[PDB]
């Protein structure tokens, strides 16, 4: 939104950049910040956790039964069967979509999210628009950002992590994906359908 | 404390900003703005509850249109300066150093295996903040409670939207970090948690979706019986 | 609207600044603003109700920076773009034009004595708001009653610190214009107005001065009974 | 306070004084705006309206027993016997500090304020610092602030104008004022101690 008191995209990047170089090179010195940890961080959620992961818990859930019974009952621990688990999931509590209700999860406090199954949350995930409304007009959000109409008679559970429990979103599973394996079924899970916000990928 | 972040509930915030794509860091201070998480902690600058206290103090124009790591280098150098750790005034002199000299190096350094282990570690095992008390559970699910209407000046995971606010107990999760200690360098002490269950129309009245619930969680002293 | 304009009760704004004297318009710019207050009004811009909440829709960040006077001059420019008596692409164009030729002069226009005549009874008649109406009074002075959770996305003078808060009726004051309607150009719609007194522990809990109570303006929708 | 998104103050007041005269220019050729009702709005609030006005006021009830009973009873009517009144004091109710009651105005919503008395307010009456604070420390406030101590045993009643109704503050008499003409105690009056955040002046 304008705000005539704000100055341009590319004089807040520079200011910022010179502000985390100079508090880098302090912490570098206290002999707690090194280059190597700032790679490997990078490195994992650039290409080790990320979404793919959730999927996999998702399709598992959709084609078993008894692990989707576990996936419900303890988060944590299920997850941990797929040796997914660890930094910001410790405590996963997954909610499941059905025919009469719909979920979606927000940090309207900051930005909480279930790292280990969905990686770094979007930017959007973390701004006040998003975290601001979803909790007071969830219904008029989806459709309005996401162009997903949630009917009136179906009730929308919006969840808000204000403790350790990270919420995650079971979607339903898509019609008309009858014995598909689990590699096929999760090229329909994807981030937005396990925050809540989208359904899985029909067809 | 009753800051702007807590936005859950404000009007007029504008349309979601949302590309169709985006990389997980849109430039390489970033990188660094989020590896100085896990180093911070380590080196004994914050626990998580006093890191999103940090944030919580920033200046709310700043906070609400700054790039979202940025946020996180205010928490650092807010502790870092409550701790004694960071020299301000250096921090200054280092900043505008490298408003000048954009390419200068960075002070040399041994790498250190260590540091790579706590990451690792960090990440993969997690830092649970669940912990055992000797006190049993005051509520259970099902029981009607109403959202404590204290406002702390400190940290404190109180949504303003939900304060004096009427629910029901959807599930005890067992005790765990009480942010009011623990965000305030006060400690841990462990606290019961639970998710409550609180209608559109009890937390917006009318203007609420009339089939609609939000699910917030309550440590044990922001609740109180209402109907067993 | 729950807007951050809503300030009552927000902390973390910082310390007051407030320097030993100042003038009463610090830049030229400042009493065109002002000035634009009776201007706008007089050619039906918009009503004092409405006047608030086209400055309550601004960008948060911008109204909690932005100099006072700025605020008046978005207020003018929404309701200008809304009545459709301003054209945004025009004042565009005429702002990079006085940004490029700030000496430039203004157009030539006629003095008018009826805008003049405007201004003075304005300022010393006043633009009174109270109304008479057929209904008398729910309430009076004693009556217990507790403030509306209602969350109206338009415009209302419900400050989120006073919702669904129990006080006492001072004063009962008469009938005046209501912002619930007037503020979102539904009319006048006048309605009872009371004045209710509400205990800082009431508002804030335990944080709350022990001795100390805020006095709060309230229009008959909303209260309701406790206690007569 | 430090916003690292901000611009200068000098960048700042160059754009609006461009956005204002464009404004203005507009306003100007719909014939609803002229040089002279400028000029005439900016000419009453720096040279006729200001807080003299509301000295006035409060010298003749601390010594007129009477006209302080009706002006408690009634601000507006009784402000008028002295020729004052008018825009944004249309609806005005004065209260009286005590030995056990102090009072403090404040327009937690925008920055309402009774200008037939006191004049335009001070940028930091508009400002969200004051407003945000004094609904909620108004002891700390005080003393922090304004050096004003007030003891805790002394009940501290913060109004907050949400309506058309203006609260003015009526300041207690400073000892050592006995006999004392409406003119010298005049110059114990402040916009500062009609507003509740300061006492009339001591001696
Ligand atoms: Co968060
Ligand atoms: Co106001």
């Amino acid at each position: 939104t304008e705000n005539i008191l704000r100055k341009s995209d590319e004089e807040i990047q520079k200011e910022i950049t010179a502000r985390v170089k100079a508090l880098e090179s302090m912490l570098i010195e206290q002999g707690i910040l090194t280059t190597s940890m700032i790679d490997r961080m990078a490195e994992i959620y650039e290409n080790e956790v990320g979404p793919h992961l959730g999927a996999k818990v998702v399709v598992k859930a959709w084609t078993d039964p008894e692990f989707k019974k576990r996936l419900l009952a303890d988060g944590t621990e299920a997850c941990k069967e797929l040796g997914i688990g660890g930094l910001q999931g410790e405590d996963m509590m997954w909610v499941e979509n059905t025919d009469e209700v719909h979920h979606v999860v927000v940090c309207t406090l900051c930005s909480c999210y279930p790292w280990p199954v969905l990686g770094l949350p979007p930017n959007w995930f973390k701004e006040p628009q998003y975290r601001s409304r979803v909790v007071r007009e969830p219904r008029q959000l989806l459709k309005e950002e996401f162009g997903f109409e949630v009917p009136p008679s179906k009730e929308i559970k919006v969840w808000d992590s204000s403790s350790e429990m990270r919420f995650v979103v079971l979607p339903q599973r898509p019609a008309g994906t009858d014995g598909w394996s689990e590699e096929e079924l999760a090229t329909l899970v994807t981030r937005e359908s396990m925050i809540g916000v989208e359904p899985a990928k029909a067809v | 404390m009753n800051g702007v972040y807590d936005v859950g509930g404000t009007d007029g915030l504008g349309p979601i900003n949302r590309p169709a794509d985006e990389p997980v860091f849109r430039a390489e201070w970033e990188k660094v703005a989020f590896a100085m998480f896990p180093a911070t902690f380590r080196a004994g600058f914050m626990g998580l509850d006093e890191f999103r206290f940090g944030i919580e103090q920033m200046n709310p124009a700043e906070y609400l249109e700054s790039p979202y790591y940025w946020h996180w280098i205010r928490t650092y150098i807010h502790h870092g300066v409550r701790t004694g750790k960071i020299d301000l005034e250096e921090l200054e002199r280092r900043t505008q150093y490298y408003r000048e000299n954009p390419d200068a190096p960075l002070p040399e350094h041994e790498q250190k295996p260590e540091l790579i282990e706590f990451v690792n570690q960090a990440v993969y095992g997690g830092l649970p903040a669940s912990r055992e008390v000797d006190r049993p559970p005051k509520f259970k699910e099902g029981d009607v409670v109403r959202f404590s209407t204290a406002s702390p000046k400190g940290h404190a995971r109180r949504a303003r939207y939900v304060r004096g606010k009427t629910g029901t107990v959807v599930k005890h999760h067992g005790a765990y970090i009480y942010p009011d200690t623990a965000g305030n360098g006060l400690g841990e002490c462990p606290e019961h948690l639970y998710t409550v269950r609180f209608t559109a129309q009890e937390l917006w009245g009318p203007e609420g979706d009339p089939n609609s619930s939000v699910y917030y969680d309550c440590w044990e002293p922001y609740i109180e019986l209402v109907d067993t």
